[PDB]
């Protein structure tokens, strides 16, 4: 869903670390945002990343 | 290096007790204990008398660890002049009691060279015609584990038969009951008791101090020299438990205050010993005991404070309200409504004095408090946990609750840790410690 993003949009300017670096930061979003609703459990981590991605 | 693991193997097997039966250890406070058991259990497979004796001891007072040893002594010599019939009280209830003896009775019979078949009348009568019926005879020793369960307040049956083929036998039988109950006289049906040799001897204790540093220093000094390092580890041993100043006998003193038994200390020492990897980390590892507390720290880590401790900032403000509201009760029961009118209040003053905290609506915080009976912070209001037996267990495994039936946001539910328990153990700075007072 993010591989066809990146030529639905025709985005050039990217790499892995592009890649890799918007996915982390998007882990570190919801755990920032959602950290005070689950608690310390990766399972509703998990899932919220899950929905949350696309 | 080679030289190394024969001396961790070693250890390691004095540990757990797995050497073999010449240099297998006793403690100098349970060789009284072990003289009597020797008496008992030497004059029935020699002198082929017939008695039964119940050893009274908690758990891992080394009751099971003495009769092997014993029973592995009385088979270097007399291999062939005694069979055993070990049976739990846990695994072996008073009806699969009977075709444990007669499948005991089978196959240790054949190892010296059909009772195992019918129905249990069938079995039960083959088994009273094999026992209660120069030369020398085969005796049988029965060792009954937990005694406590059969002899249960009903009928007492198979106590009574097994009891019974120690006077009005041909065989001879010394039957060995290890339980734990003190009041084990109390518990036998009066015919049952009149056919008991009434000899229960208590397994010892320790008594002193004393005797636990040398209990230590049997199990961890080695006697065979087999690697080149023993000629150290013993007086580097010997300078850590002859000066009552170092950290190894501090921590076998305050384990003679806390739980005052050995297989506490032989768990903590063994991850010590088998997590070195060289003699002198070895030797320093038991030098400073730097693993004693590391591993007792980690013991501690999740039972009421060390995962309040990893509890969130929603859950903590949650858990503070309900304690409040259960704190402001007359018996001590709350719900979520009555939690969340306390956590939005208590959030609202919060926002008065002053950034701030933001206000989950009522769909996140049931994650929350969910969360929070995961974890056993709250119990329902009578709810009983596990049942004691097996039984008691389906039969409430078929009723249907009350209190899963009415909605979610009512079920009565009730604390597990006050609000003066919390008031302490949260750090004084926090957004919420003022919130632990009423
Ligand atoms: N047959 C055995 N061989 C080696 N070590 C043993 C043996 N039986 C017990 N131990 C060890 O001895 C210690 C305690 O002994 P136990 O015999 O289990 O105590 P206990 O009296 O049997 O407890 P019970 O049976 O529940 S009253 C533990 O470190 C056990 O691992
Ligand atoms: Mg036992």
């Amino acid at each position: 869903c993010l591989r066809k993003r990146i030529i639905e949009e025709q985005i050039t300017d990217c790499t892995d670390d592009q890649f890799q670096n918007v996915a982390a930061n998007f882990i570190h979003l919801i755990v920032q945002a959602f950290h005070s609703y689950t608690g310390n459990d990766i399972f509703a981590l998990n899932d919220l990343i899950d929905f949350k991605w696309p | 290096d080679p030289g190394f693991g024969s001396l961790q193997r070693r250890l390691l097997q004095q540990l757990y007790g797995t050497l073999p039966t010449d240099e297998k250890i006793i403690f100098t406070y349970l060789q009284d204990c072990q003289q009597e058991i020797d008496r008992i259990i030497k004059q029935s497979i020699i002198q082929k008398e017939s008695h039964s004796v119940i050893l009274v001891g908690p758990r891992q007072s080394y009751k099971t660890y003495l009769l092997d040893y014993e029973l592995s002594l009385l088979q270097q010599s007399y291999k062939e002049q005694f069979i055993t019939i070990r049976l739990n009280g846990f695994i072996h209830s008073e009806q699969t009691a009977i075709n444990g003896i007669a499948t005991q009775l089978e196959q240790q019979l054949q190892k010296i060279h059909t009772i195992s078949s019918g129905s249990l009348t069938e079995v039960f009568e083959k088994i009273l015609l094999l026992l209660d019926s120069s030369i020398t005879k085969i005796t049988v020793v029965f060792i009954f584990d937990e005694i406590d369960t059969f002899a249960g307040p009903v009928r007492q049956t198979l106590l009574y038969n097994l009891f019974d083929m120690v006077e009005h036998s041909r065989v001879p039988v010394c039957i060995f009951g290890c339980t734990t109950k003190l009041n084990i006289l109390e518990y036998l049906e009066k015919r049952v008791k009149s056919r008991f040799s009434q000899r229960v001897i208590y397994m010892p204790q320790i008594q002193n101090l004393d005797d636990m540093v040398d209990a230590v220093r049997n199990l961890l000094t080695v006697r065979s020299e087999i690697s080149p390092w023993v000629s150290q580890w013993n007086e580097t041993l010997e300078k850590e438990l002859s000066d009552p100043r170092s950290n190894l006998n501090r921590h076998i003193r305050m384990n003679f205050e806390t739980f005052r038994s050995l297989p506490t200390l032989k768990n903590s020492i063994i991850p010590l010993v088998a997590t070195s990897k060289n003699f002198g980390s070895l030797c320093t590892a038991i030098k400073s005991c730097s693993f004693l507390d590391i591993y007792n720290k980690n013991q501690l880590s999740n039972n009421l404070t060390g995962r309040l401790q990893s509890l969130s900032d929603l859950e903590l403000a949650i858990l503070i309200s309900a304690a409040r509201v259960a704190l402001r009760a007359k018996d001590g029961s709350f719900n979520f409504n009555l939690a969340y009118a306390e956590y939005e209040k208590m959030i609202k003053a919060i926002n008065s004095r002053i950034n701030t905290i933001k206000l989950w609506l009522k769909k996140d915080v049931k994650n929350v408090w969910e969360n929070l009976v995961q974890l056993d912070f709250f119990t329902e209001k009578s709810a009983v946990g596990l049942r004691d037996n097996a039984t008691a267990a389906f039969y409430a495994s078929n009723y249907q609750f009350q209190g899963t039936m009415i909605p979610f946001d009512l079920r009565s539910y009730q604390m597990q840790i006050i609000l003066q328990e919390l008031r302490r153990i949260i750090p004084k700075s926090n957004m919420y410690y003022s919130w632990t007072q009423l």
